[PDB]
């Protein structure tokens, strides 16, 4: 005989702070480096695929996901918070913008979803806020290209450029003084791999870093040549054989 | 409608023609028949228009949220039984005819459903108002080391047969050649054989006949 | 029923001899009159020694093993390996409560090792009944007579193929919503042997 | 009485370039007794027109439902919807009430403002999609409308021709009705000016 | 709130105390164990003790049969071990069902996950302590071995090992491993990787095993068993004719 | 036990106010500004933006001023989060009046139900309340313009000029000097603007430290035109009103 | 300290009991004194009810439960109503659903399970009410004890109240006496005063105070309460 | 003390918490019983200690039957005894009904071992104290379990718990290695209540009662029976001769 319990675990401190998401804010500086730039002509997500033991594979592991196949996310924080979280935000998104509409969701959107499960959470007890923050890089039609984070309490904010997880500041300020006004998608590619050189140390590998791009859709990517009937992904991950190319080229 | 199901030893044609009817008169030359569940595993309906559409779609997403949620190709016989589990709570209240292909690292698979509730598996199967002229090509023409131009001549002379004795069929036909091995190929109006119900010629209207009792304008607005 | 005329071959029966049972079907689905599949699987699997043959209405039928499937699966898992009889309770109880909107007539046919063959007969409205050999479908009613006296306890494997093949190709030949191919699957201890013969071959033999 | 043909109702779309219009009749009735001369059976929510005949009481739950849902869709993305979106709004609304006893045949009409393409799309009682372009009829009368149609409309007009058009094969299909009379309408639209055109026509 | 010794919430050190204490006492029912992969089949070798002549050791056991083609090891204490091999085995039989298609262990694995993580945030329900390896002989990517740990944590394997002696046996995977430059071992026949992982096991624990003291399983194409007593003998034996 | 992890925090005080409400006035203090300048023939609305970086983007000003109808807008002081939950139910509320009456809801009434809302999770349930206060600018035909602002206890009050968020009461002492009976929106402008430029944390002023919205009668219909002023927009502005520092 | 373990009913202790337990047993005895025999054919109950004052007057304490069962408590009045209320149901439904008159070692077991439930959850409680249930069916009469705690005894006679002791030493001597005066109302309704007199060490015993209750062989059950005990005196 | 004195919501760095530690004292502090394995067979006997002259023989017994065929007896507190084999016995029901076979002793484990795994990994439902031997003859062999309060459990030739249970094990792990098995149905119950006296020793303070039980195949032939009459007087006497103590 249970399941009478609804006192909040997230409470206001005499600083009007909360507790949980302080908590939680130190989980997300105790990730790994996660980063994005908007290149107006895409969006570049990379992130550093690493694992608990030697006879584990981060080959194997994956710190991007699809969310819907035109979107694309990742996150600095723990592994169990972000695995149920995608989960749920995959769920809403088939049933309330493509049995109620067909077009896939706008970014946006699909944004204001994850930020209103992470919140709802936050808000009733018995759960505790998810302990992650996420950039979801995304392309829809009539928005263009886009990207928005969303922080842990379940505020979001649009950048064309951030960053994440160790050396927050410091990767951000780096984008800031190498990037400027509107420059290519490669040309971000290439920027973005030195980016991610400069945060990670004693691993410079392709089977250990994991750069995707929104920049194109092709019918090799629609999984049929024929006369299109969607729009299919205009996700991509570029190979590990392609990451290492990039990085003697820099 | 002709709705149709065709395997070959390196893949699998499903072929449909697209004419919707409001008594003898042709509404739609084109409508989709031919459904997309996802790039690979197609789907032929017939029947009621409304009923096979919506049925297709949902289990189009439970199958598209099913690829993600295990980072693995979607299986056939996934949105097999997830079709078989609708008609069954719906108790036929769903009146969907549907020709299940898809094609996935198992091999080529081809099935139909009917709206009474059963499945079966076959070599080739065929379903729609043209069903029996088209199946008794079908059954008769297949043989053993069948090939691709092979099934889309097959697949063809199916479509047509159904057109031709069921004259509720016509108008354009659609093929889907699903291989294995190769990137799979929509065909949208492979053929254009048939056409639109009768005209006379029309021209243009005096202007001393036609007449207005009032008019203003008015436009358009968004805040 | 559920939606419209679905029918099957009919002729359905289980089998026990020396050492096991062996099952036997013809599988052939019309829908009307048009012939929806020329051959298929009425003997159908829901434990690995414990298969059954479907009659009645296809489609009732096919919902009712598919839950079969489910709860033996499950019980396998938890409560180990299941009897014949087991089996036998489950189709009952669907076909108990659901006889007020479906037709299902299950012959649950099993091998066990430590018991021999077990042949269970499941009427329409759901019953479970113990019998040495059975007959089911409609068409059994035809070589009620002929199964009778050529059912013996003891035979030989290549003998109860025979009597099988005899028996059903009787009913194939009376009876009209029935043809197609013979399946046949052997439960014993040399494993799962699954038979087809075609056509030409059970009509002159 | 009767399920959809209580008031009657009829409606008629066509294409053209950089054009479509869309009329209707303004019929009331009660039985085969015409009451009004005004009624009202296309709506529209911005640059997409919906016109919906049958049952009245049925028009008017459905035109305030995608009220609803369009508002509060354009107020979270900051714009209007689309022909094309709003079809796919339609065709899942009414196959949440093909379960429910409603008794409606919708047709959609538009032009989109930043694709640049006329649209127009079908829907019926079933509520299912029919992408055409050429002309879509609805209605009481739909029999007698695509005969209609199909001989006297011919592709691509400028408005005027257009309106030549769908104002005669109105007029004409109604004048062998009496549920169809009592005065009609005529909307001519470009995405940037709508012209209503009054015809003056039969009653009984 | 106010309250991290009653209920379990989010550390600012960023450490939670109940999933490191989870990490920790696994070990309570005196386990070591490892599964690698071979080519064809992945076995795995499990230890057994036997506290009293009061019992019988073949009722004793860590591999729970899932499915017909799916294995798990649990590494837990038994009534946390047996707690989640009831929850799987149905979800397992539920999936099979409704989806036409044997489960795969990452999918298992991934979901007994996310309710572990479910049951980490609830205030009024605790987490299992359970370290669950899945295994099977999938022929849609072949051989297979994922792990879990109580946290909601799970990765993909070469081959891995359970238990204190963790380190110990994995040195002894590293070293063959970096010296053949693959993942798997290639031994042709199941029977020669049960003997070799049987080697590694006696190297790393350092004592001589008995029949009564290994239980192992093996996975092979579409099906899975527990081998037998008599069977693990014949193991021991033939390893004492190579020197 | 199940009261043995409860705290009883959503209970009144021994000085008879409620610990999680207080706490909540004092995260609206911690946020952006968020000022409300009503005239009799428009609403100008501001709300300050906070921590603005290069690499923010400045393509946004939607993101504390929302649209909860076509005729009723907020700007929010508070978190992006606590907002969201009662803004979506906001613009439900809205078309609950419109489908029903077919008309446009009152400003007072939907100001009730958020309060309301607000009030109740601290009464019951075990709940935090959220951290948001809105300043509401609509229009009505009963009433003409209406302000009103609503706060974490659940209170709400109308007001004709009214500050929220950091250095309220000093942003409250300039206003009400430069107050005046008579009205227009272009000076309302300037107004809102000298203001904003004496209450900033920071030195100076820039266009980007501001999000700005005016409802002036009509631009591209017969009245009530809500136009939210983008960054760039709000730069020219500046110079405009001859703040050009 | 204490109040960890008396502030939870989800709880235990070292002992091998938790402290509320320890306290609801202590209520019973906090109960006024009564003493129930039996020789395994007839059952008594015989029970010294104090009432408040001079101004109160006696509200019962025995309840028909059936015309063939009861109960008399010994505890809290608040609880002894609940446990009497289920005792009730659980009698009606044994006559309707399988024409019994319910044995005490089945209803016994039954009341222990809801007492049980109640330790299963915050704001449920033991009763802290104890119970002796007698009942005349085919197996003959029977006197049962029932504890808030769950447990549950037979016994040829016993008390409960303070100051159990003192009959039930008189009754292990009288017992092999009683046993055998089988078939008499009368002989054991006289045992019954003589034993509650053993009881008694700082309370009267009068007419008013008792009260005697019986079913048996060829009594259902029936009260004598009042006037109606003086002629046992 | 460390919070998880009285949680069972959070985890404890000993494995298990607290409360389920002190609710395996209590089944030591119950009266012994054991439970024998044999070829054919099992055999149970409990201790009931006698106190008072008042008791009645064979109705306070502590061993319970499930179905026909299934014999439980346990150690320690008595209501969650009661309510232990009162669940154990509606889930066999269950199965009886749904599979139409009796239940198995290895199913009969399961059904009560998620039962009692589950009110440990719940704060709000109380652990059990009492230690429950059970087993008896079915399709697949004769079985004999043990279940705990943590969940444990698992497949024995011989189980005690109780008082004496460490010096009952001692005796019982001798005599079942010395024979194969403690040979056969009839063998066991002298032996049984051998066990029973020596067991007494622990608990010389107060009487007891022998009371046994069995359910054996070849000796009660399917069914579960208490052991009494002429063979339960003439097993005391056994004892008596071979122990004088």
């Amino acid at each position: 005989m249970t399941d009478r319990y609804s006192f909040s675990l997230t409470t206001f401190s005499p600083s009007g702070k909360l507790g949980q998401i302080d908590y939680a804010l130190t989980a997300v500086k105790q990730g790994v480096t996660s980063l994005g730039i908007k290149a107006t002509n895409g969006v570049v997500i990379a992130t550093e695929k690493k694992s608990s033991s030697p006879l584990a594979m981060s080959e194997t592991l994956s710190k991007v996901s699809l969310l819907t196949p035109d979107i694309g996310a990742v996150y600095s924080g723990m592994g169990p918070d972000y695995r149920v979280l995608v989960d749920k935000s995959r769920k809403v998104a088939h049933t309330s913008y493509k049995r109620i509409y067909g077009e896939y969701p706008p970014t946006k959107l699909l944004v204001s979803e994850v930020a209103k499960i992470m919140q709802e959470a936050t808000q009733s007890g018995g759960v505790r806020p998810f302990g992650v923050s996420l950039l979801i890089a995304g392309h829809d039609e009539f928005n263009g290209f886009s990207l928005y984070q969303v922080d842990p309490s379940g505020s979001y904010f649009p950048w064309k450029a951030t960053a994440i997880g160790k050396g927050s500041v410091a990767a951000k300020t780096f984008l800031e003084k190498r990037w400027n006004d509107e420059l290519e998608l490669e040309d971000a590619i290439h920027i973005a791999l030195l980016t991610l050189k400069e945060s990670v140390e004693g691993e410079f590998n392709g089977d250990t870093i994991e750069l995707a791009i929104i920049g194109d859709e092709n019918p090799d990517l629609l999984g049929y040549t024929g006369i299109p009937t969607d729009k299919g992904p205009r996700f991509r991950k570029l190979t590990s054989q392609e990451i290492n190319d990039r990085l003697e080229a820099l | 409608t002709t709705i149709v199901g065709v395997k070959f030893n390196n893949g699998v044609v499903i072929a449909a023609d697209t004419r919707s009817t409001q008594g003898p008169i042709v509404a739609d030359k084109n409508c989709a028949k031919l459904h997309r569940i996802s790039p690979k595993i197609w789907c032929a309906g017939a029947g009621t228009a409304a009923d096979t559409e919506a049925v297709t779609q949902l289990i189009g997403s439970n199958i598209e949220l099913h690829s993600l949620y295990t980072s693995r190709e979607p299986r056939v016989v996934s949105a097999l039984q997830m079709l078989k589990q609708h008609l069954f709570k719906y108790q036929g209240h769903i009146g969907a005819y549907l020709i299940v292909a898809g094609v996935d690292p198992t091999g080529s698979h081809l099935f139909s459903i009917h709206a009474h509730g059963s499945t079966d598996v076959g070599y080739y199967l065929s379903l729609g108002s043209g069903s029996l002229a088209a199946m008794a090509v079908l059954e008769s023409h297949w043989k053993q080391d069948l090939t691709k131009e092979e099934a889309i001549k097959l697949a063809s002379d199916a479509i047509q047969a159904g057109i031709w004795n069921d004259l509720g069929s016509g108008s354009n036909v659609d093929v889907c050649v699903m291989e294995i091995g190769k990137d799979a190929e929509y065909l949208r109006n492979y053929l254009t054989p048939n056409v639109r119900e009768e005209k006379q010629k029309s021209y243009k209207f005096p202007r001393g006949t036609t007449a207005v009792l009032k008019e203003s304008i008015v436009n358009i607005c968004d805040i | 029923l559920k939606k419209g005329e679905v029918s099957l071959g009919t002729s359905i029966m289980a089998v026990t001899f020396k050492d096991g049972v062996i099952l036997g079907a013809d599988s052939r689905t019309t829908t009307g009159a048009y012939i929806a599949n020329r051959v298929t699987d009425k003997l159908t699997r829901v434990h690995d020694k414990i298969w059954c043959c479907r009659s009645g209405s296809a489609a009732d039928t096919q919902a009712i093993a598919d839950i079969v499937q489910y709860h033996l699966e499950l019980y396998t898992s938890q409560y180990g390996t299941p009897s014949t009889e087991t089996a036998a309770s489950v189709f009952k109880e669907l076909c108990y409560e659901n006889k007020d909107n479906l037709t299902a007539g299950i012959i649950v046919a099993g091998y066990d090792d430590k018991n021999k063959g077990e042949v269970y007969t499941i009427p329409l409205g759901g019953s479970v009944h113990k019998l040495p050999y059975a007959i089911a479908g409609s068409g059994s009613t035809f070589i009620y007579g002929y199964c009778d006296k050529n059912f013996r306890e003891n035979m030989s494997k290549e003998e109860t193929v025979d009597f099988i093949k005899h028996s059903l190709s009787q009913a194939i030949k009376w009876d009209g919503s029935s043809g197609g191919v013979i399946r046949m699957v052997v439960l014993t201890a040399a494993g799962v042997e699954r038979l087809i013969f075609y056509p030409d071959e059970y009509e002159q033999l | 009485s009767d399920p959809s043909s209580i008031n009657g109702g009829i409606v008629v779309a066509m294409t053209g370039k950089d054009c479509v219009a869309i009329a209707c009749d303004l019929r009331l009735g009660s039985q085969s007794l015409g009451v009004s001369n005004k009624f009202e059976k296309i709506f529209h929510y911005g640059h997409v027109f919906l016109g919906i005949t049958g049952l009245a009481t049925d028009v008017t739950t459905l035109n305030e439902m995608f009220r609803y849902k369009t508002n509060l869709y354009k107020l979270k993305e900051e714009r209007a919807i689309e022909p094309e979106t709003f079809t796919q709004l339609v065709s899942s609304s009414l196959y949440e009430r093909r379960f429910g006893p409603y008794f409606v045949g919708p047709v959609v009409a538009g032009i989109n403002s930043k694709s640049g393409k006329p649209f127009i799309a079908g829907f019926d009682l079933i509520g299912c999609i029919d992408e055409a372009k050429d002309f879509i009829v609805s209605g009481t009368a739909s029999d007698q409308l695509f005969g209609m149609c199909e001989s006297l409309y011919e592709p691509n007009l400028e408005p005027e021709d257009l309106f030549e058009t769908i104002s005669q094969a109105l007029l004409n299909a109604a004048d062998r009705d009496a549920l169809s009379g009592w005065g009609a309408v005529v909307y001519i639209i470009k995405k940037d000016e709508v012209v209503k055109r009054y015809l003056k026509m039969r009653q009984d | 709130a106010g309250y991290d010794r009653h209920i379990t919430i989010f550390s600012p050190e960023g450490r939670l105390y109940q999933v490191e204490y989870a990490f920790k006492a696994t070990n309570q029912t005196n386990i070591n164990s490892l599964a690698v992969r071979g080519k064809d089949c992945t076995v795995v070798i499990s230890q057994k003790k036997v506290p009293d002549k009061l019992l019988d050791p073949t009722t004793v056991s860590y591999i729970f049969c899932i499915s017909r083609t799916i294995g798990m090891v649990v590494n837990g204490p038994i009534p946390d071990a047996r707690n989640a091999a009831l929850r799987a085995k149905a979800e397992a039989a539920e999936f099979r069902y409704k989806y036409g298609y044997d489960m795969p262990c990452d999918v298992l694995a991934k979901r007994m996950a996310n309710l572990s993580q479910i049951y980490t945030q609830r205030a009024y329900m605790r987490p299992l302590g359970v370290i669950l390896t899945f295994v099977s002989v999938d022929e849609e990517l072949g051989p297979s071995i994922y792990k879990t740990d109580p946290a909601g944590y799970y990765v993909g394997y070469k081959a891995t090992a359970t238990g204190p002696k963790q380190q110990e046996i994995t040195t002894n995977l590293e070293n063959h491993f970096k010296k053949s430059k693959i993942d798997h071992i290639n031994e042709e026949s199941w029977e020669k990787v049960v003997e070799f992982a049987i080697t590694h096991m006696i190297d790393a624990l350092g004592t001589e095993f008995s029949k009564n003291d290994l239980e192992v399983g093996v996975a092979t194409k579409d099906k899975f068993f527990t081998l037998s007593a008599e069977n693990i003998e014949e193991r021991l034996v033939a390893i004492a004719e190579q020197d | 036990g199940s009261r043995r992890y409860d705290s009883r925090t959503t209970i009144f005080s021994p000085e008879g106010r409620l610990y999680q409400v207080e706490y909540a006035l004092e995260s609206i203090s911690h946020a952006g500004t968020a000022i409300g300048i009503m005239a009799s023939d428009g609403i100008v609305l501001a709300a300050e933006r906070k921590v603005t970086s290069t690499l923010l983007e400045q393509d946004t000003s939607t993101e504390k001023l929302y649209k909860l109808n076509d005729k009723i807008a907020v700007a929010v002081a508070g978190l992006t989060a606590d907002a969201e939950i009662l803004i979506n139910t906001a613009r439900i509320h809205a078309q609950n009046y419109l489908k029903t009456y077919n008309e446009d809801i009152p400003v007072e009434i939907l100001v009730r139900r958020l309060s309301d809302i607000k009030q109740g999770y601290t009464q019951h349930g075990g709940l935090r309340p959220f951290g948001v206060s809105f300043i509401y600018a609509g229009y009505d035909d009963r009433y003409g313009y209406q302000l009103y602002t609503s706060n974490p206890s659940g209170n709400y009050t109308g007001w004709k000029a009214i500050s929220v968020g950091a250095n309220t009461s000093a942003a409250q002492t300039l206003l009400q000097m430069d107050y005046k009976d008579d009205m227009k929106v272009d000076d309302a402008i300037e107004l809102a603007l000298k203001t904003l430029s004496k209450t900033t944390d920071s030195s100076a002023l820039t266009y980007d430290r501001l999000e700005f919205a005016t409802i002036r009668k009509g631009a591209n219909d017969g009245e009530v035109y809500q136009k939210i002023f983008k960054p760039q927009e709000i730069k020219d502005i500046l110079v405009k009103t001859g703040i050009t520092k | 300290f204490r109040n960890n373990y008396d502030g939870d009913t989800v709880t235990f202790s070292p002992t091998g009991r938790l402290f509320q337990v320890e306290y609801a047993l202590e209520a019973i005895k906090q109960g006024s004194v009564t003493v129930g025999l039996r020789s395994n054919t007839h059952a008594v109950l015989v029970a010294l009810k104090r009432n408040a004052d001079e101004l109160s007057s006696y509200q019962k304490k025995i309840i028909k439960c059936d015309e063939h069962m009861g109960l008399s408590l010994a505890g809290l009045a608040p609880d002894a109503r609940v446990l009497s209320n289920y005792l009730r149901q659980q009698c009606n439904y044994s006559s309707l659903v399988f024409n019994r008159k319910l044995a005490v070692e089945r209803a016994g077991h039954l009341l222990c399970d809801k007492a049980q439930k109640n330790t299963q959850s915050y704001g449920g409680r033991p009763y802290g009410v104890g119970l002796l249930i007698i009942g005349y069916d085919k197996s003959g009469a029977h006197l049962l004890e029932f504890q808030p705690s769950g447990n549950v005894t037979e016994l040829y006679g016993t008390a409960i109240g303070a100051r159990s002791q003192g009959a039930k030493t008189y009754l292990e001597r009288t017992l092999d006496t009683f046993i055998k005066i089988d078939g008499n109302p009368d002989e054991l309704i006289k045992a019954g005063v003589e034993a509650i007199s053993q009881s008694l060490r700082d309370e009267s015993l009068t007419v008013d105070n008792l009260s005697i209750a019986i079913v048996g062989k060829d009594t259902p059950f029936t009260i004598y309460d009042g006037e109606a005990v003086a002629k046992y005196i | 003390g460390t919070g998880y004195d009285l949680s069972n919501s959070v985890f404890s760095p000993d494995g298990r918490n607290f409360q389920v530690e002190y609710a395996v004292k209590a089944v030591e502090n119950g009266t012994t019983s054991i439970g024998i394995k044999c070829n054919d067979g099992v055999v149970f006997a409990v201790e009931k200690l006698i106190t008072s002259k008042l008791l009645v023989p064979q109705k306070n017994v502590k061993i319970q039957v499930v179905d026909r065929h299934i014999g439980c007896v346990y150690s320690g507190l008595i209501p969650d005894g009661r309510h232990l084999v009162n669940r154990g016995r509606e889930e066999a029901a269950s199965f009886k009904k749904l599979y139409k076979t009796p239940i198995p002793i290895p199913a009969f484990a399961d059904r009560l071992g998620q039962y009692v795994q589950a009110h440990t990994l719940y704060n709000s439902v109380r652990p059990f104290g009492v230690s429950t031997i059970f087993g008896g003859v079915d399709k697949n062999g004769a079985h004999l379990y043990m279940l705990e309060p943590s969940g444990s459990y698992w497949g024995y030739k011989g189980a005690a718990t109780g008082k004496g249970r460490q010096s009952a094990k001692a005796e019982l792990e001798k005599l079942v290695d010395h024979h194969p098995e403690g040979l056969s149905a009839r063998e066991a119950v002298k032996q049984a209540a051998k066990i029973i006296y020596l067991a007494h020793e622990d608990n010389k303070e107060k009487d007891f009662e022998l009371e046994i039980s069995w359910c054996s195949l070849s000796e009660t032939n399917g069914l579960h029976k208490f052991v009494k009459g002429d063979l339960l007087q003439e097993a005391i006497d056994f004892a008596q001769k071979e122990i004088n103590g």
